[PDB]
């Protein structure tokens, strides 16, 4: 997005800052709880090879 | 499969086999009254269709229960897959103990012990509490020794302490993907209901104590005990397998205190005069002189493994602060004094482990770190560590700056809407812009909050 | 029932000293078979290997 | 959600008292008869047979008579007390015996139930 | 001023700096008036019941000339109450009985009516009643239904770019999915083919339909592909050109225009060579033979003279061909553009491929394709074809879905039929190659305007058709039989369908789950809440990463920052404040109507479409008094992106700060100061509280708590109520006004309280009056405050005085320091209920019943219970104590004088009865506060149920009385007056009535006849209520419905109370996640310089990494308003005059902005004022808004006001030590909450016990101990230690081998610690399983 977020945590954060950083804090918690399978996967693997 | 009430429907296994066992039995009657050929025909492919249900089920027609549409699993269903046998059998056997308790931290503790209620120690270890009622005759006989458990005599707490004094129990975190996940202790007798953990070896155990419980299981023969002693204790795994650097790091708590305890601000109380060495920890307590002073000598004896065989002391007048020479006090002989000169950052910390393990061995550096647990939960306790919404310093030409960015993006957007610059660069251009100037934004802010 | 699942003389016995006819009990008879009842007087542990 | 409902597998007062039989010390040839013994007893709680009979069913007439006295003198103090008992009345001479001698009429008690039930009878 | 009575008591002030212009809606409208409409009586048939009644109306039977009508339904009035249908178990629902009318027609007559049978109506089925709150009572028990999110049906073009071919092919398909029937795709090929792909079944040839519905070839390539010219004249083969139907195309050579050339030959062709032949006129232009090689027939020709079956349709021009064709009769042949660098044909290849041509060969494969074998006989596959789609008995697909379809292909005509033609698939199939070309482009999934909800009314709709339908066809087979008959339609209509369908849809459910009951505002948050799992949208948690992901339009419609934490994050949402739903069954947002400059202070609701045409302004953005905006830049969203725009292109504004946040998260004070994923896993934290003894309200709030307790129903509101007689700890009542009440009533109303019930997560709940004695409740004001709530107010947590700093480690990562102070006075203690049922199982063996006179147990444990077997209330009850006694009596014996014996000698026990008493789970220590019996009809063991029944008669008759009294006292007051000047002294009517002594000499002319209509009246009066109280007692005692093998069932409940211990999980709104390590007593924990010590103690390394600024605004504001409380404490306790504190109250409540006008003296009459400083003395409570809180300058200025420093620090002093600690650290309270995640249950301990049948494993729950899972990743841990003994005793001698751990457990006990492997139960059960196929193995050696 071209107009980035300029109001820090001490100042308070507007309504549409705020709204855009929940896609990007979405995104990273669905990546975290998403990884751990495709982690235990290769562990998985990994010990059954060796 | 008693469900509720006379619920005796045998679904899901013996289903298929009264359906095969009427189905043969149809097909032998129609047989033995010469059928015509299709009818005969027809009921022996029922009989084949039904078969090939029974011994695998979902590979032709799926053969559904007649209660709900759940495919009911065949004898080939309960052996592949995440609910089939292999999974059970292999590497799924439930223990008696199983532990499942609470875990939460404690300061008091030791590398090499743990804290377990005296509820859950009871149960856990009742043939060992029958056997200790039986051999020091107190109970005559196995139901004199449970009668005595179930009423909870006061002897019974006495013999649990004297019993599960050196029997190691093995601790582990339900998640592990390593092999530090599980490491055997010694049980502490305290009260409540929750687990205690030693702070040194969350790092191994990766957990927070926000609200995560924690596995306890414990040995019965005398091999399983000499291998929890040998090889499963946290004194054992001092260093990380993966690398080979000490994983006992201290948290952040002992850290920063020990980051605190060794500064100087400019020449606060207790500046400029000289004194001994370990002396320095009176004035500390009687408010004679501040943790926090520069330019003050004191005398540090180094005891130096240079000559091989054995060590030689060397007598010196060093510069140094307060807190490092209290700091100093405890550090091992062995260790020289220029360590514990440059702030004592994590990674400072760390290879200072790492060499006290690496020349004076493990008991040493394990004592070591133990004491720079108890010194950083104290200091960081007593002397600094505090937080504030004054702390946060914002700059002032943070405005200017994000004004001047503004006036750039502006006159980009101008010169797009004038048409000398396509949409690609009316893009990028101002990506850079903005990047530019969080980036000189982040500079303003860390000359007017580092070291200023 | 006879001749049929969980039927006695197949599948297993039933408990341990008692046949389902109600003779030929009370551990009086280790591996005799009687003529009411095929029932074989083993443990019920047993059960489970046939 | 397998085969097994769930499956469990209670205790029962005969698998509770053959998990005493094992904590208890006896030589392997006592642990036959005491094998043989709770084998006899019933859900009322009464040895179902005899005391003659398990001596005439163990084959061996070596076997003492009073061989399983002994043991079965040592079986009925298990659990519940008085357990595998002889005829419903060796039951209050064993139940008697357990508690101590300073109750108030124990004498008469243990006179009234040797020889005089039939007089109580009425 | 604010003119309210249970707000006057305690004023929170606020910081809003932006007024409010749309009131806080009822909150509750989604569920509410969902079901309203489907459950009330519509005149026209639009929607509800009465569209379920017409879409079966049509019943004829099979040519026998019989109908069945019906004229209206109706529902009666319950045969319980709400409360009655929680106590006894029974559902809570009313009866549908509907008038019908059977008229059949005489046969050979032209509709001849013989007779009518519309004079009886039918009961079809108990619809449930949803109560004022938004639940039901199914079962006894609360549950609550979710509205499904799930894709609206019509029409949807999808991209599907990516790895789908592995190729870089953008394979565009079209997809439409009606709401009932079988679905239709149109998916690509990289080989541009558009295979047909109906129910995701097998691939289709791609024009099967277009066969299929009588379209032959030439009507084809008629229709989807245009002939442009074609002339032949003495082979000179001229065409005419148009540049604008093809262009951009290089020809090769011979480009004339009738003399001189336009474009040149041979060269590349530009836009001015096109500008100039379309300028000058355009004629048949000749062109090379090569051409026609290129050219494509269109439609079939003949020969005139000759019918040869030469020139095929679809097919490419041969040269051989050519020059038979110019002799054989047609100058003209349809040809095609076949212009690739444009359009793009797509099914001139298709049609090649399709091994059938005829009408019947292609929809003989339709049915092929729906059945593997029976080949249709002519008849077959036609009613295949026309019954999927076309027949309308299954077809009917929401015709909303309609309107959205229609509106896909810019149809101006919205309302339709539920089947359609093929000029819809011919549309469908247009804009596909028009999309696949280049034309506009596809459409979003995520995109909240293609998606639709579907609430509570909907599903019961569509599962009250689904009952319905299997009635018509039962009704419609039973009256093609035996037609010759006068018999009522009783017999035809059989509801049993009807219910079993009803009774499965809303007892068991996927989106139909109970609700929890602790911290109510959970309640609210569930009768919110959006589900996508279950029937459609959805099937699994993984359908895909952008699916479950917020999108831009979720901006005033759901909540994203609410989400749960599992692994189901994404797919279920929360509704904002101000959203609601459309007519057609879409989310709407409200906003401000802008208008040349000025703002409106009407208010317009735009859906998801409709807010992307138009220009919509922010909240926080500066405004005039007049409406003008301040600044002439002002950032609004034009098209999912916000910029600067002037004040003239904005078109609407947003309402409040409010409306981006549901009532989940904007509870959180100062949520713009903390992280997004820290408050959005605070808001979820937040529904898992449990409620205490004493509820307190916080210090700092945002002002919803109010509307929250009010919405929530768990509360006592008031309604119609004027001043207050009584009041009581359960009951109150309440004098309405004259003015208010209606004409026939006395005049009041009562309010039972709630009183220790047992709720669903197994707590209390709780009510206690507000009012003391003679205070005015206005309508809508509060009167008692239920579980978790104060004066009002939501009060979940309480506020504690927090610290952040280290303690000797006390305070690690996640853990919480708890003084002593707080577990004095019980702060955080909560009380949960249990309950324990007993039936008495009756079977063959006699019936059971309970005497409480069991055997083998002595007078000991017996002195608890009472002369029926259940034990007395108030008792404790410690472990296992027996509560109910129940025998189970055995079988009979026979004269057996041995047994006869002890028969004889010890009473009447002889092994009758056994000892199955109650008999409780292991140690747990409580009291016991109720219980409750049940039986069913015609068993008199009543031996004490007569007790609590004449209790609730008792409690029914006082209320039923009062009123009476009150009439009684009135018509007495009316009878003394009706006496004046009638000669009657005042001695004569106090002593005693004597029914005005039946008028003797009054006045002999009136007197009389009064004296008689008050004496009817009396006698009325009390017939009605002898009518009351028979029907009353006869409803308490009908008796309540059991199971068949249960004769009698007994319910007891147990109350305990669990107090704060180590291992608790206290956290705040702010993600604290902590939990408790140890309790530091008072003299240890640190003070101040006045005394004051610290409650709770926190980490402070947590702030910097987890960005929770938040958290310590909070803690400020609230030492803030400790300091202001302690001020207004001192100065009530020195007992200063009223003035001062009046000027105290009014110079701290009317300072720090201009965001509202509040002065005292204005309202109060200097007596409600102290009480209103006397509620806030512990503290003030200030409200902060969402986006919209307070300043850090308005925070320095209220410290400075109370007498507190700027900065928030001060110096403390060790408990220990004594010593004064520099770097002053920040000191305050804060809001604090307990969590349900006490280690009072999750602690376990088994050494063992019970094992399963099938490999002789444990369990794994916690009742009837079982061991935990030991999972392949701890014993792979252990394989890199080398403890091969240590994994040897952990899977051998613990779990399997029978006997080997009876072995392990006789060694331990006798002290000789050996082992032995022997063999796991498992891998025998494996063999044995495995040897039942046709597989061999055996144990060699």
């Amino acid at each position: 997005i071209e107009t980035p977020i300029t109001a820090n945590f001490r100042e308070g954060l507007n309504v549409l800052q705020y709204f855009i950083s929940t896609h990007g804090a979405r995104k990273g918690l669905a990546d975290t709880a998403l990884k751990t399978a495709n982690s235990g996967y290769l562990t998985r693997r990994l010990v059954d090879v060796a | 499969v008693p469900l509720d009430g006379g619920r005796f429907a045998t679904s899901d296994l013996n289903d298929l086999y009264r359906r095969v066992i009427n189905r043969n039995n149809r097909l032998k009657r129609l047989l033995d009254l010469a059928a015509p050929d299709i009818i005969v025909r027809n009921e022996k492919r029922m009989l084949q269709e039904a078969v090939d249900a029974l011994l695998d089920n979902g590979r032709r027609g799926r053969a559904i229960t007649g209660s709900n549409k759940r495919p009911l699993k065949s004898l080939a269903d309960m052996i592949k897959g995440k609910q089939g046998r292999f999974r059970q059998n292999l590497l799924g056997k439930r223990v008696d103990y199983s532990g499942r308790s609470v875990i939460t931290v404690g300061p008091y503790l030791r590398l090499h012990q743990c804290g377990l209620p005296k509820k859950m120690a009871l149960e856990l270890f009742k043939p060992f509490i029958y056997g200790k009622l039986e051999l020091r005759g107190l109970a005559t006989t196995i139901k004199a020794a449970k009668k005595m458990v179930e009423r909870e005599e006061a002897v019974v707490w006495d013999i649990l302490d004297e019993v599960i004094r050196e029997h190691p129990v093995l601790l582990n975190r339900a998640p592990t993907l390593h092999r530090l996940g599980i490491q055997a202790f010694e049980p502490v007798l305290i009260e409540g209901k929750a687990i205690q953990l030693h702070p040194l070896v969350c790092a191994a155990y990766n957990a927070d104590f926000d609200g995560d419980q924690m596995a306890v299981h414990v040995p019965l023969t005398l091999e399983a005990q000499l291998e929890a002693r040998a090889l499963m204790m946290s004194t054992n795994n001092i260093l990380s397998p993966a690398n080979g650097e000490p994983i006992i790091v201290p948290s952040q708590d002992v850290v920063l205190g020990l980051y605190y305890m060794t500064r100087d601000c400019v020449n606060a109380k207790g500046e400029g005069m000289v004194l001994t060495g370990p002396k320095e920890a009176e004035r500390l307590y009687r408010s004679g002189l501040a943790s926090l002073h520069a330019r003050v000598k004191v005398r540090i004896t180094e005891y130096e493994k240079d000559a091989n065989g054995e060590l030689v002391a060397k007598t010196s007048l060093k510069d140094t602060t307060v807190g490092r020479a209290i700091l100093w006090m405890i550090v091992p002989k062995g260790l020289p004094y220029s360590i514990v000169n440059q702030a004592l950052g994590k990674k400072a910390i760390s290879k200072m482990l790492n060499t006290c393990y690496r020349i004076l061995g493990l008991k040493p550096t394990v004592i070591f770190a133990d004491q720079i647990m108890y010194t950083g939960f104290a200091y960081a306790a007593r002397s600094g560590a505090s937080v504030g919404i004054d702390d946060m310093v914002i700059p002032e030409k943070k405005h200017e700056i994000i004004s001047e960015a503004e006036a750039e993006v502006a006159e980009i957007q101008e010169q797009f809407q004038s048409g000398l610059v396509t949409a690609g660069e009316r893009y990028n251009k101002v990506i850079d812009i903005w990047a530019a100037a969080n980036d000189r934004v982040s500079k303003a802010m860390m000359d007017n909050l580092q070291t200023e | 029932e006879r001749d049929g699942l969980f039927c006695a003389r197949i599948f297993g016995p039933v408990k341990d000293y008692e046949c389902l006819c109600g003779k030929y009990k009370r551990l009086k008879h280790r591996g005799v078979i009687c003529e009411k009842c095929g029932v074989e007087v083993t443990q019920t542990k047993v059960r489970r290997e046939r | 959600e397998l085969p097994v409902y769930q499956g469990e597998t209670t205790q029962t007062l005969q698998d509770y008292l053959m998990w005493q039989v094992e904590l208890t010390p006896f030589t392997d040839t006592d642990r036959a008869i005491a094998t043989s013994i709770v084998d006899a007893v019933d859900d009322t709680g009464y040895l179902t047979i005899q005391i003659e009979d398990i001596v005439d069913s163990i084959g061996d007439d070596e076997i003492g008579l009073e061989e399983v006295e002994a043991v079965l003198k040592r079986i009925q103090r298990f659990d519940p007390v008085g357990v595998a008992a002889k005829d419903l009345r060796d039951c209050l001479l064993i139940q008697l015996s357990q508690f101590a001698k300073e109750t108030p009429w124990l004498e008469e008690a243990r006179l009234i139930i040797s020889d005089h039930l039939d007089l109580l009878a009425n | 001023m604010v003119y309210s009575y249970t707000e006057k008591k305690r004023i929170r002030k606020d910081f809003g700096k932006r007024p409010q212009v749309l009131d806080v809606p009822y909150l509750l409208s989604i569920q509410l008036d969902s079901f309203q409409k489907f459950i009330e009586q519509d005149p026209e048939g639009q929607y509800g019941l009465e569209a379920a009644f017409r879409s079966v109306f049509p019943i004829q039977s099979y040519s026998g000339n019989s109908e069945l009508q019906y004229v209206s339904y109706r529902l009666g009035e319950p045969v319980f109450d709400v409360q009655e249908c929680q106590i006894r178990g029974v559902t809570y629902s009313a009866p549908l009985r509907v008038k019908l009318r059977l008229v059949i027609y005489e046969r050979e007559a032209p509709e001849g009516t013989v007779k009518d049978i519309k004079e009886q109506e039918v009961y079809m089925g108990e619809i449930p009643l949803m109560t004022d709150n938004g639940t039901f009572v199914i079962n006894g028990t609360e549950r609550v239904i979710v509205s499904q999110l799930h894709r609206s049906p019509g029409v949807f073009f999808d991209s599907d770019k990516g790895k789908t071919h592995s190729s870089g092919k953008v394979l565009y398909n079209a997809r439409i999915i009606p709401y009932r029937g079988s679905w239709l795709d149109f998916e690509f090929d990289p080989k541009d083919n558009l295979f047909v792909r109906i129910d995701r079944r097998r691939k289709l040839p791609a024009t099967i339909i277009l066969r299929a519905l009588n379209y032959t070839t030439e009507q084809i390539l008629d229709l989807f592909f245009e002939k442009v010219i074609f002339e032949i004249r003495d082979n000179k083969l001229q065409m005419e050109l148009v540049p604008e139907r093809l262009r951009g195309e290089t020809a090769s050579f011979d480009i004339e225009a009738n003399g001189k050339v336009y474009v040149e030959k041979g060269r590349r062709i530009t836009a001015r060579h096109i500008r100039q032949l379309e300028k000058d006129d355009v004629k048949l232009i000749e062109v090379p033979v090569e051409y026609i090689a290129g050219k494509v027939v269109a439609k079939d020709y003949i020969d005139e003279s000759t019918g040869e079956l030469i020139c095929a349709a679809n097919m490419e021009l041969s040269l051989d061909l050519l020059a038979k064709l110019s002799q054989s009769g047609h100058k003209r042949i349809e040809t095609l553009f076949t212009n690739d660098l444009d359009h793009g044909p797509y099914i001139s290849e298709t049609l090649r491929v399709d091994p059938t041509n005829d009408r019947l060969s292609a929809l003989v494969e339709i049915y092929r394709m729906m059945r593997p074998g029976e080949p249709p006989t002519r008849e077959a596959a036609e009613s295949l074809f026309e019954n999927l789609f076309f027949s309308e008995d299954r077809y009917d697909l929401s015709a909303v879905g309609r309107m959205k379809f229609n509106r896909s292909l810019l149809r101006e005509e919205i309302e339709g039929s539920g089947i359609l033609s093929k000029d819809d698939i011919i549309d469908v199939m247009k804009k596909l190659i028009d999309i696949r070309n280049g034309k506009g482009e596809v459409d979003d999934i995520d995109h909240l305007g293609n998606r639709r909800i579907r609430s509570v009314g909907e599903m019961a709709e569509n599962q009250f058709r689904v009952g319905l339908v299997r009635v018509e066809r039962a009704v419609k087979e039973r009256l093609s039989l035996g037609d010759l008959d006068t018999l009522m339609p009783q017999d035809m209509i059989n509801a049993k369908p009807i219910s079993a369908a009803v009774k499965e849809f809303f007892g068991s459910s996927q989106l139909s789950q109970f609700m929890d009951q602790n911290n109510p505002l959970s309640e609210i948050t569930h009768k919110r809440r959006i589900s996508a799992l279950g029937p459609g949208g959805l099937t699994r948690e993984r359908a895909g990463f952008e699916v479950r992901d917020v999108h831009p339009t979720h901006y005033g419609r759901v909540c994203p920052i609410e989400t749960p934490e599992g692994p189901n994050i994404g797919l279920i949402n929360s509704l904002s404040v101000y959203a609601q739903t459309n007519e057609y069954g879409f989310l709407e947002t409200p906003y401000r109507k802008v208008t040349d400059g000025v703002v409106t202070d009407e208010i317009h609701y735009l859906s998801a479409i409709e807010e992307g045409n138009y220009v919509i302004a922010q909240a926080n953005s500066n405004l005039d008094e007049e409406g003008h905006f301040v600044e002439d830049l002002v950032t609004c969203r034009s098209k999912g992106e916000s910029s600067l725009f002037s004040r003239d292109q904005v078109d609407y504004m947003d309402v409040s700060t409010q409306q981006v946040v549901s009532v989940g998260a904007s509870l959180i004070p100062f949520l713009e100061h903390d992280d997004a994923n820290r408050a959005l896993m605070g808001a979820n934290m937040q529904r898992q509280a449990v409620p205490t003894l004493r509820a307190d309200k916080p210090l700092v709030g945002t002002g919803m708590e109010r509307a929250v307790a009010v919405d929530s129903g768990v509360t006592a509101v008031a309604k119609r109520g004027g001043v207050v007689q009584y009041v009581d700890a359960s009951r109150i009542v309440i004098k309405v006004n004259e003015d208010e009440m209606y004409p026939g009533e006395a005049g009041i109303d009562i309010y039972n309280l709630t009183k220790y019930t047992r709720s669903n997560q197994n707590t209390c709940i709780n009510q206690m009056p507000c009012v003391s004695l003679g205070e005015p409740v206005e309508r809508g004001d509060v009167l008692a405050d239920g579980p978790s709530t104060d004066l009002g107010e939501l009060a979940l947590g309480q506020n504690m005085r927090v610290a952040f700093m280290p303690w000797n480690g006390y305070n690690f990562e996640d853990s919480i320091l708890v003084s002593e102070r707080v577990v004095q006075e019980d702060r955080f203690t909560t009380i949960h209920i249990q309950e324990l049922a007993c039936v008495s199982r009756d079977t063959k063996l006699g019936p059971e019943e309970i005497t409480a006179d069991i055997p083998n147990v002595g007078e000991a444990a017996l002195s608890k219970l009472d002369e029926s077997g259940i034990v007395y209330i108030g008792a404790e009850v410690t472990g296992g104590d027996i509560l109910v006694g129940k025998v189970t009596p055995k079988g009979e014996t026979q004269l057996t004088p041995e047994e006869k014996l002890l028969r004889a000698i010890f009473g009447e026990k002889a092994s009758d009865v056994k000892d199955s008493s109650l008999r409780v789970p292991n140690g747990v220590s409580g009291t016991v506060i109720d219980v409750q019996v049940f039986t069913r009809d015609g068993v008199e063991k009543d031996k004490r149920a007569l007790e609590i029944e004449e209790m609730q008669l008792k409690q029914a008759k006082k209320d039923l009385s009062e009123e009476l009294q009150i009439l009684e006292a009135g018509l007495f007051s009316r009878i003394r007056a009706v006496l004046v000047a009638g000669g009657v002294e005042a001695e004569k009517l106090d002593k005693l009535p004597r029914d005005r002594w039946l008028e003797l000499g009054l006045t002999d002319e009136e007197k009389q006849n009064q004296l008689e209509q008050l004496a009817e009246q009396y006698d009325e009066l009390k017939h009605e209520f002898e009518k009351k109280l028979e029907a009353k007692r006869r409803k308490i005692t009908q008796g309540d419905d059991l199971a068949p093998g249960v004769l009698k069932i007994v319910k007891v409940y147990l109350a305990v109370k669990r107090r704060i211990q180590p291992g608790d999980k206290m956290a705040g709104r702010h993600g604290n996640k902590g939990v408790i390590s140890k309790i530091n007593p008072i003299e240890d924990m640190p003070y101040d310089e006045n005394g004051t010590p610290v409650d709770i103690v926190l980490n402070p390394l947590g702030v910097p990494s987890r960005m929770n600024i938040g958290q310590i605004l909070e803690t400020h504001l609230g030492m803030a308003a400790k300091g202001i409380g302690d001020k207004i404490n001192a100065m009530l306790k020195q007992q200063q005059e009223v003035a001062k504190l009046r000027e105290f109250i009014q110079r701290a409540y009317d300072l720090g902005a201009d965001v509202r006008q509040k002065v005292d003296l204005s309202t109060f009459s200097d007596e409600e004022v102290m009480r209103l400083a006397e509620n806030l003395r512990k503290g003030m409570p200030i409200a902060t808004p969402v986006f919209d809180g307070a300043k850090e300058a308005e925070i320095k200025e209220l410290l400075k006001l109370g007498d507190l420093p700027t900065s928030g620090q001060i110096r403390l002093y060790d408990g220990r030590t004594g010593e004064q600690f520099e770097r002053p650290v920040t000191v305050g309270y804060m809001y604090m909450l307990k969590l349900n995640h006490l280690v009072d249950d999750k602690m376990h301990a088994r050494s063992t016990g019970s094992y399963s049948l099938v490999t002789q494993q444990p369990l794994g729950g916690k009742a009837q101990f079982g061991g935990q899972r030991f999972g392949e990743m701890e014993v792979w841990a252990l394989e890199a230690y080398g403890a091969a003994y240590t994994l040897q005793e952990m899977l051998t001698v613990k779990s399997d081998d029978v006997n080997g751990r009876t072995k392990m457990y006789k060694n331990i006990v006798d002290g000789n610690h050996q082992m032995e492997p022997g063999m796991p139960e498992s891998f025998n059960v494996l063999l044995k399983e495995i040897r039942s196929l046709g597989i061999n193995i055996e144990l060699e050696d």
